[PDB]
C-alpha cells in the first residue's frame, strides 16, 4: 500500500495464520513457532467496523413521496418528475461509487499502516540487537530462547541484557 | 543467534474490490452495501397494509359498490393492484392524480 | 412476515446503505443507485504467494 | 494515527508546551529544557489553514426560489416542490457529514505526519551518535551541553565532531 | 508531502533526469552517474493512470430533459424548473471540486510515498555497509564501482561482501 509493507517488502501473507491478522514466525535453538499479535490485530479490525459502522448505519425513513412511473405522456410536469427523480439517483449513484472508492483505497492504506507499525514497534525494542533483514525479518545476534522471543512479542524485552553478546556477534 | 519475522495473514480465497488507483484489486475480505434482491412478498409488519384487490383508491373513495368493503377504512400504504376494474357509471377525475395523492395521504 | 422497506417487488432488507432494487420505496430503506454491487474492503490486501 | 507517532510510540502530549504544536525537551550535564519547534509547528497549522480556508469560503447568493412551507393540500404539483426540497436537503446534508469525516480523518493523519517528520530529521542528523529509545527520546553517547542540543535543534549539529567519543560510548 | 520525503529532507527534484520519475545519481573512484528507476516510476504512473481512467470515464447520456431556459414569465412551474436545475448544477459543481482536491492531494503524498519507498528499500539493501547522510544520499563505507552500484540499483547488492571493508571503515 502506501506503507510498502503488505504486498511490499513483506512478500506474502502467511495463510497458514488463522488466529490473528498480524503475527510473528520465529526460528531459534529450540524449533520454529508461530503467534498472532492481537493488540495490532484488534487495531486493524476496530478501525474497519467504525468505519462500518459509519456506512450500514440506519437509513432514512421516506412515506408519501412523488410519483415515478407513468401510464400516460402528460408533457411538461411529468418531464419535469422525470427528471427530478433521475437527477436524485445519478447524485447518489455517484456518492456510493465515491464512498466505496475512498473507503476501500484508506483500508488498504490502514491495514498496511499497522503492519508497517507492528515492525517499526519491534525494530525499536531490538535497538542493537538485531538487524533489518529488508524481508520484514530481523537477524537477531545473540541467542534467544523461546522466553526470549516471547518477551519480544509481550513487549518486556530488555535489550541491555543481551547488548554485550550481540554487540559482540554483530561486528 | 535468532531470526525474527513480522508478517500479516492472507486467505484462500479473496476478494476483489475497486479504489482510487484501482478498478479491481484483491483483499481478504468485502462486504457487499448494495441490496439487489427480493424475498417477492409484501410484508404485513409493521406497516397497515391494506390490499386494494379488485378495487383502486379512488373507487374505493367515491364507493362503486364492489369496492364498498373499503369504506371508512384505513392504511399506512394501500396497495392497487393492475386487476382492479371499476364497475359503476362510468366518470373521470380532472387532475387524477392529485385526489389520488391527497387522499393516500391522508390514510 | 416483517420488514421496514416496502418496494412494488416486494419488502427488502434495509440493512445494507444501497438498493438496486427499485427506485419505488416506502418505508425506511436503502438510497436507490444504478449500481447492481459495491464491495466495501473490510480487510487488508491479500498476497498468497 | 497512520504513523503511529502521536498516540504512537510517543507516549503522550505535553500539557506544559503552550508556545508550539510540537518541540524538544532534553535533559543534559546542566539540566532540563523544553522548546518548541515553530517550522513544523507552522507546517501543522498552514496545512490546517488552507483547508478551513476551503471549507469556511464564501456561501453561494440566492434570491427568489421555490416555496417550501403551504397552508393547503394541493397533491401533486406541491408533492413535487416539496420532494425536491427534501431531495436536495438529503444530498447537502450528506456531502457534509462526508466533509467533516474525511477531512477531520486527513488532519488527524497529517498532524502524526509532522511530528513523525520531525522526529525523522532529528534522527538522521544525530547518525551514530545516539540510539532510538523507542519512546521518541533519543540517547545521546557523548558529552551534549545546552550549546549542542541547541545546535541539533536548530539543524546545524555536527556529528563528526563527536563521532568518535560517540561510537566510543555506544560500544 | 505526507512522508517528507519530495519537497522532503530530498532537497529538490532533478530537471536533468528525463528518463524516469525516481533515480539514482552516484559518485565513486570511476565517476558520476545518473540512472533512473523504471519500476517505482512505473507505480506511480499506474496508479496515476488508474485514477485518471477513473475519472475520464464515459459520460452519461442524456436525451429528452427539461427546458432550462424560457423566453415568458410563467410563475410557479417555471420557478419550480428553474429551481431543480439549478440545485442540479450547483450540487455537481460541488462534486467535481471536492474530487479534484481529494484525488490531487493523494496524488502528491501517493507520488511523495514512491520516493520514500525506493529510498526505503535501498537503506535495507545496504545494511551496515552504508550511512544515512539525511539528504536522500547514502554515504558507502566499502569501494563501490559501477558494476557495485548496478547491483545495488538492480538489488542483487550482497552486502555481505562489503561488509568487513565497511565495517572497519565505518568505525
Ligand atoms: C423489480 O421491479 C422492477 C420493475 O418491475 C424490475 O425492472 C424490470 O426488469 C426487467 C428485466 O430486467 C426490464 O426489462 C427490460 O425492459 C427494457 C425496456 O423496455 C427492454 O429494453 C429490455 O429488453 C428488458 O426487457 C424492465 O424494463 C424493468 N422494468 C422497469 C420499469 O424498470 C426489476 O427487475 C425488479 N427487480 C427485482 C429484484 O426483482
Ligand atoms: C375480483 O374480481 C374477479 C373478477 O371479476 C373475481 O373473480 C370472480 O370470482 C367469482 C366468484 O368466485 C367467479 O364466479 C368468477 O368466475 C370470477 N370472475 C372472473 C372474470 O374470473 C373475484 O371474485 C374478485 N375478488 C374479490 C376478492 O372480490
Ligand atoms: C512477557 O513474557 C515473560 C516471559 O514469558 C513473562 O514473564 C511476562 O509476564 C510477560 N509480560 C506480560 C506483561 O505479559
Ligand atoms: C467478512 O466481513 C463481514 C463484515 O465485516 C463479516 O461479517 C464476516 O465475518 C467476514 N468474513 C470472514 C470470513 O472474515
Ligand atoms: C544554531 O545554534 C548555534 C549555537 O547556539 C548558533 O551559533 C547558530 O547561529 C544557530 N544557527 C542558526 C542558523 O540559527
Ligand atoms: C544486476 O547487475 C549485475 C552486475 O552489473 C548483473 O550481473 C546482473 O545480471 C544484474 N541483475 C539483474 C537481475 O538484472
Amino acid at each position: 500500500g502506501i506503507f510498502g509493507a503488505i504486498a511490499g517488502f513483506i512478500e506474502n501473507g502467511w495463510e497458514g495464520m488463522i488466529d490473528g491478522w498480524y503475527g510473528f514466525r520465529h526460528q531459534n535453538s529450540e524449533g520454529t513457532g508461530q503467534a498472532a499479535d492481537l493488540k495490532s490485530t484488534q487495531a486493524a479490525i476496530d478501525q474497519i467496523n467504525g468505519k462500518l459502522n459509519r456506512v450500514i448505519e440506519k437509513t432514512n425513513e421516506k412515506f408519501h413521496q412523488i410519483e415515478k412511473e407513468f401510464s400516460e405522456v402528460e408533457g411538461r410536469i411529468q418531464d419535469l418528475e422525470k427528471y427530478v427523480e433521475d437527477t436524485k439517483i445519478d447524485l447518489w449513484s455517484y456518492n456510493a461509487e465515491l464512498l466505496v472508492a475512498l473507503e476501500n483505497q484508506h483500508t488498504i492504506d490502514l491495514t498496511d499502516s499497522e503492519m508497517n507499525k507492528l515492525f517499526e514497534k519491534t525494530r525499536r525494542q531490538l535497538r542493537e540487537n538485531a538487524e533489518d533483514m529488508g524481508n520484514g525479518c530481523f537477524k537477531i545476534y545473540h541467542k534467544c530462547d523461546n522466553a526470549c522471543i516471547g518477551s519480544i512479542r509481550n513487549g518486556t524485552y530488555d535489550h541491555d541484557v543481551y547488548r554485550d553478546e550481540a554487540l559482540n556477534n554483530r561486528f | 543467534g535468532a531470526t525474527l519475522c513480522l508478517g500479516h495473514h492472507a486467505v484462500p480465497n479473496g476478494t476483489l474490490v475497486k479504489t482510487i488507483t484501482n478498478d479491481q484489486i484483491e483483499v481478504t475480505n468485502a462486504t457487499e452495501l448494495v441490496q439487489s434482491s427480493s424475498t417477492g412478498k409484501i410484508c404485513n409488519n409493521p406497516h397497515r397494509i391494506l390490499d386494494g384487490i379488485n378495487c383502486t383508491l379512488i373507487d374505493a373513495l367515491l364507493g362503486d359498490p364492489h369496492c364498498d368493503g373499503f369504506q371508512n377504512e384505513k392504511w399506512d400504504l394501500f396497495v392497487e393492484r393492475s386487476k382492479a376494474f371499476s364497475n359503476c357509471y362510468p366518470y373521470d377525475v380532472p387532475d387524477y392524480a392529485s385526489l389520488r395523492s391527497l387522499v393516500a395521504s391522508s390514510g | 412476515c416483517s420488514s421496514e422497506c416496502i418496494t412494488p417487488n416486494g419488502s427488502i432488507p434495509n440493512d445494507k446503505p444501497f438498493q438496486n432494487v427499485n427506485k419505488i420505496t416506502y418505508g425506511a430503506c436503502p438510497k436507490y443507485v444504478k449500481q447492481n454491487t459495491l464491495k466495501l474492503a473490510t480487510g487488508m490486501r491479500n498476497v498468497p504467494e
